[PDB]
């Protein structure tokens, strides 16, 4: 009874489906207003560097699903995908004096290609695995295991659980360089930085745990 | 955000059409701009339904179709006339441009072959006069016709931010090989079809690309070269597409090397399986790219109109669009020395020159500096 | 079932009538409780064939040696559902339950605003002073004196209201109250309970109401004293003081004739008796959330710029000439005092505050404090 | 608080009567002025039914009309006949006032370019402040020996009418040709009635604010030398929707620069919940330039359309670019006086004009007080 108000309404199932796609459009017009703060400020735009801690509510009748450690998880993954639209946008809103844009497609791509490999072979490849898992509930426990069996799994794809000081950290170093770049509109300073960096990231993940190849190829 | 359309000539206003009567069969609205009963979002292209059109002898001819409810040769013939109903136009622009909420874009339909190439190089620098802020693409179409195609490219060397090349002769090749035709009518067919299905990333929503700046942006590496060309085959997994796509028979264009590819995929396809097309692409090396800057190819999936088989479609920026441009050149200096200032028919020819110049030099392994 | 209760010795659990939860029973759900004492006071102010079925029901449950929580309410939503329905009908389409709402709205929530601005401007100096034993009546007399002031005129619903002053047990305002005599039909829906705290928002809409007129009048006397240079600092000051009431006095149409759309819709919706009672006791407690009521600090910082306000408007007004013996020197301490409030409120408001701050923030003029 | 109205010159009686037709119009009322059978508060404008009217060769055309129970040329000219007939109006005037319970202001309609109102126009707005002195004395005055009538006129509604709405001809005639396309003067006043009924549309129905012409225009004006608004008419659909085409200068009827307030009034049934969604987006588009020194605010109001005659929009402004239009009639001023009993009058009048197009040019910056 309980799964079968879940896929509509106690519609557990139809619930979990919003949850999954309120974030991770309408979520483009929101944070484009965030690139150009107050905490009321935001409630509007959304009712239209690294906080902005979102939650639900969810009834009781599906508490027991989407527990309250559960929505930290589902909000560790939003803060950082922000973070990838961010860099993805700010280096895409604009349109030796040239030389700058050969600075541009050479970093452009790079987080170009991290966003397609997030969200396409992560973000949405587990995420057709799981609905065609879920119409098959057959249990109160399993649909519990089949979904925490989605994010511990997410967020270890998504390498953001360990080996962050050593892997994670230089994406996110970088990631500075999306931003240092991003006003300046010491030139010669970068490309020694980048060209460091970016092989530093190739040399350091060059040790694969064997998904990562995905994206080794740049 | 979105992005009002403009139909000049007999050609604009030729594509403009079928391209909204495939439009409104793709959505659920019925010919007479009410919703048919029968997740789309569609207030990017519609108003609410009337589409923000604005047409430029035809005009009869569209209203007697029962679309009734949704709504000299010269260059320098259409150059003055566009002045003299300068506020004229301007004012319906303006109407809805702040009629519209947050404008995002600027998309145009004309044929440089010829009072549409005037006004089509009236409206480009007047457009960047007034709003500084809004992107314009142009779909323009390509066949005493050497003189008014070469000023609107001058224009459109500077003014407008991306550029869809349509060739007649290359359409002409499909018409014949895959249809058997020999029509006009005809060859909007596939015209329409390109357009609808390059901007269906922006009336389905997805993950990717919610916004035009999103899909042009990584393909043009600097303002000068922002020349794009296209591809459809289908007329099946993930990789018999692509294949399917680099072939020259298909491409909509009459050393060299690619700068980008971005594809679009509307069918069913999985997503396990796109990652390895493109290694297998890389691999067997089908294509080349730019030897200074690291080039990289995009897909983007989509969904299609359930009101309505896997297709696609591909966008492409490559240097050998460079010929083209050439032959009319060619064609310019032979009439030139074979027949009140006539100057700035010069300065037209320098700045084309600068263009084809920097095509060459695109493709060297030293195109810094 | 006859509007009357047989009880002589308090034991009956209901004792404008009101509902006992200390006594109430165990396993009686709270929720039912609600559904019987608004049938009740519904026929007690109301003072077919719906009469012995509902007596046979009840007889009948005396039968069952088992009292079935289930089949209790089963008989009891049917004869809600029925006073409601007929309520309903004389409510709206006789009287334009709707056409005592849209009575209520106006007298209540100030709906009928022109004719308490001309109320006020007759019984004004007869409630200046502290309210005494007679002048209870001798407002009334100009009450009924406004309606028939602005031709509004009927001899129904007019004998309803009668204004009340708590006295003994302070200016006349403080203890202003109006009542409404229910009918019997909708006694179950309007309990003086559900009056109270209609009668509570009513004080503090009216107090708005107030300072506002008397300030506008202030506005009509600089205007007239058109011909000092410390004469521009009230203007400075006044139309300063005027934005943080007017805007103040805004977003009351956009919260009253907001919710009051939801609960006019809820009804014509839903065929339950339930739905009215919960969204009708659900409309009301959003009047004392968003209207800033219950939350103290924006209750008790607005609250010192009315009375602050006050000793601005009479002490230009008690005057005929420039503020010399001492006036200036007295208009020197509320600015100290009111400029300060202003980036206080600044500050309280940096869930709803946004629809306030927006309409006091759009032209950016509070980022310089 | 009923409005007495009073118009003058050919022009001015020529819009009254088009204002009144609609008026009455969007009541339930006879043009013999009776109530027909087919909420809406009439008493602001019509006494108990007769309108409140003072009318001042045009009377004759009204008379003739199927309405008839509704019921030289130069400055110093106008003026001279004024004081001739000083006793025999006021007479007509007082006992209106007398026989209304609590006047409150006074609607004027007249010309500058016009001769008679020019000359008498002018006479009495000195009168009137000098009878009354608590009364507000509003006019919807139309800008066109022509700059000479102009600006003398000038003179009197900068320290006479504290309050004043201008529509230009110029402009008007503008609009007849691009979206109407007429080439007549009785085509023009068609779209005339509509700003006036329009304006006082949140008076004739029972609202929540805005009850009384104080409650309009006290928001607006907030100096006594700040006195002067401009209209703009859209419908020539959401709330969103008629707000984005108010603030296009294309449909304002007008010839650094920004407002001081406004205030929109809405005449559908619009949801009013997503008013508030609307404005955001105004302020993050940011299409409005507007004043650092003082607090102001934007304004909307919503009303009902007469339901015996779909969304309309008026909104009222407060620009300072309506000091170029006094600029280029002063400077036409100039040109007639170096070209052509004391000839000081109107020197005086020159200086004091001067002060208002200062007080304007001062008022956009940041130092506009003192
Ligand atoms: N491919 C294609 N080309 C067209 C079509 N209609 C017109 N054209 C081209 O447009 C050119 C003539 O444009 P024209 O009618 O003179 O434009 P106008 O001067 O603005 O009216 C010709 O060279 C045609 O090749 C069409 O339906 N399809
Ligand atoms: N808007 C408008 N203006 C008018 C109308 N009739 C006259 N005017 C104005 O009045 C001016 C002419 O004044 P005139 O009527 O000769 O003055 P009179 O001789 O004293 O009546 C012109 O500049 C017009 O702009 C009208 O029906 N509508």
């Amino acid at each position: 009874n309980l799964m079968q108000t879940l896929k509509k309404d106690y519609r557990l199932v139809e619930y979990l489906q919003a949850m999954r796609n309120f974030f991770l459009d309408t979520m483009y017009d929101f944070y484009t207003s965030i690139f150009d703060q107050n905490v009321s400020f935001l409630n509007v735009q959304l009712q239209e560097l690294d906080g902005l801690t979102l939650s639900y509510k969810v009834p009781w009748p599906v508490d027991i699903v989407i527990s309250l450690e559960c929505q930290k998880i589902y909000n560790q993954v939003f803060l950082l995908l922000l973070q990838i639209k961010w860099a993805k946008y700010s280096l895409d809103v604009l349109l030796q004096i040239h030389r700058m844009f050969l600075l541009r497609v050479k970093l452009m791509h790079f987080v170009n290609s991290l966003h397609n490999y997030i969200m396409t072979r992560i973000l949405h490849s587990t995420g057709l695995e799981f609905q065609h898992q879920v119409e098959e509930a057959k249990d109160l426990d399993q649909l519990i295991k089949i979904h925490y069996r989605y994010l511990s799994t997410i967020h270890d794809r998504c390498l953001l659980r360990e080996k962050v000081s050593f892997v994670k950290e230089a994406i996110m170093k970088v990631l500075n360089l999306a931003l240092m770049f991003a006003d300046g509109w010491s030139i010669e300073k970068m490309e020694s930085d980048f060209k460091n960096c970016h092989m530093f990231l190739v040399t350091i993940l060059n040790k694969a745990f064997p998904h990562l190849e995905s994206l080794a190829l740049s | 955000r979105e992005i009002i359309t403009l139909q000049l000539g007999q050609c604009g206003n030729q594509i403009g059409f079928e391209f909204w009567k495939q439009l409104c069969a793709e959505h659920g609205i019925s010919p007479e701009g009410i919703v048919e009963e029968f997740t789309d979002r569609k207030d990017v292209f519609f108003y609410q339904y009337i589409p923000r059109a604005v047409l430029l002898r035809v005009i009869h001819s569209i209203l007697n179709s029962p679309y009734a409810k949704l709504y000299g040769n010269n260059w320098a013939s259409g150059f003055s006339q566009g002045e003299k109903i300068h506020e004229d136009i301007f004012d319906i622009i303006d109407r809805e441009a702040d009629g519209s909420d947050s404008l995002e874009g600027f998309v145009l339909c004309h044929s440089i072959a010829g009072t549409g190439s005037g006004l089509g190089s009236y409206l480009l620098e007047r457009l960047n006069d007034r709003y500084p802020k809004k992107l314009v693409q142009t779909y323009s179409v390509f066949p005493v016709q050497p003189y008014n195609s070469l000023l609107t490219l001058k224009r459109l060397t500077q003014n407008a931010d991306c550029l869809v090349v349509l060739d007649n002769t290359a359409l002409n090749r499909i018409a014949t090989d895959r249809l058997h035709i020999q029509s006009f009518s005809q060859i909007n067919q596939l015209v329409s079809t390109i357009m609808s299905a390059s901007t269906t990333t922006l009336r389905y929503p997805g993950y990717m690309n919610n916004d035009l700046i999103g899909l042009i942006a990584s393909l043009i590496p600097t303002p000068r070269l922002h020349f794009l060309m296209t591809g459809y085959t289908p007329l099946t997994t993930v990789l018999d597409v692509m294949r399917r796509l680099l072939q020259p028979k298909n491409v909509m264009v009459s050393n060299h090397c690619y700068i980008a590819i971005l594809n679009i995929i509307q069918g069913e396809v999985d997503p396990t399986q796109v990652h390895k097309s493109l290694q297998r692409i890389r691999e067997r090396k089908l294509a080349n790219f730019i030897p200074w800057g690291p080039a990289s190819i995009q897909v983007a999936l989509s969904r299609k109109s359930p009101y309505l088989r896997v297709s696609g479609l591909m966008m492409a920026n490559h240097t050998s669009i460079s010929s083209l441009f050439e032959r009319t050149c060619r064609q310019y200096d032979k009439l030139r020395k074979r027949e009140d200032n006539f100057d700035e028919m010069d300065t037209s020819r320098e700045i084309v020159q600068q263009l084809i110049d920097e095509y060459h030099a695109a493709t060297r392994p030293d195109y810094i500096s | 079932l006859h509007g009357l209760l047989l009880d002589q010795h308090e034991e009956f659990f209901i004792k404008q009538f009101s509902l006992r939860v200390e006594i109430l029973p165990s396993y009686i759900p709270v929720r039912v409780a609600e559904k019987i004492l608004f049938v009740g006071e519904s026929v007690q102010m109301f003072e077919k064939n719906q009469e012995d079925t509902f007596a046979a029901e009840l007889h009948r449950l005396k039968q069952q040696p088992l009292f079935s929580l289930v089949d209790f309410e089963q008989v009891v939503d049917r004869i809600r559902s029925t006073v409601a329905e007929h309520l309903w009908k004389l409510m709206v389409e006789e009287s334009d339950l709707l056409g005592q709402l849209k009575i209520i709205k106006d007298f209540y929530l100030l709906g009928r605003g022109e004719l308490f601005q001309a109320f006020i401007d007759t019984a004004q100096h007869m409630l200046k002073t502290p309210p005494t034993a007679v002048t209870e009546h001798d407002v009334n007399v100009a009450f009924q004196q406004s309606a028939h002031k602005v031709l509004l005129d009927d001899d129904n619903l007019l004998p309803l209201l009668h204004l009340t002053i708590e006295y003994h047990g302070a200016s006349g305002w403080a203890a202003l109250g109006l009542s409404y005599k229910v009918q019997w039909p909708l006694h179950i829906l309007f309990t003086p309970a559900v009056l109270e705290k209609y009668n509570v928002v009513f004080k503090y809409l009216l107090s708005v109401r107030r300072v506002q007129a008397e300030l506008q009048h202030c506005w009509a006397l600089q205007m007239q004293r058109k011909h000092q240079t410390d004469a521009i600092k009230w203007r400075l000051r006044n139309h300063m003081a005027f934005l943080v009431d007017n805007l103040q006095y805004y977003l009351q149409v956009d919260v009253l004739e907001s919710q009051f759309s939801q609960l006019l819709h809820q009804i014509n919706s839903t065929r339950d008796f339930e739905s009215i009672r919960l969204a009708h006791d659900h409309f009301l407690s959003n009047l004392l959330a968003q209207s800033f009521i219950l939350l103290k600090p924006v209750f008790h910082c607005l609250n010192e710029i009315l009375d602050l306000c006050h000793s601005f408007c009479s002490l230009v007004s008690q005057n005929l000439g420039p503020l010399d013996e001492r006036g200036a020197a007295q208009l020197s301490i509320l600015v100290k005092g009111f400029s300060r409030q202003s980036s206080l409120l600044f500050k309280i408001l940096s869930n709803s505050d946004l629809a306030q701050l927006l309409l006091r923030l759009d032209y950016n003029k509070y980022y310089t404090q």
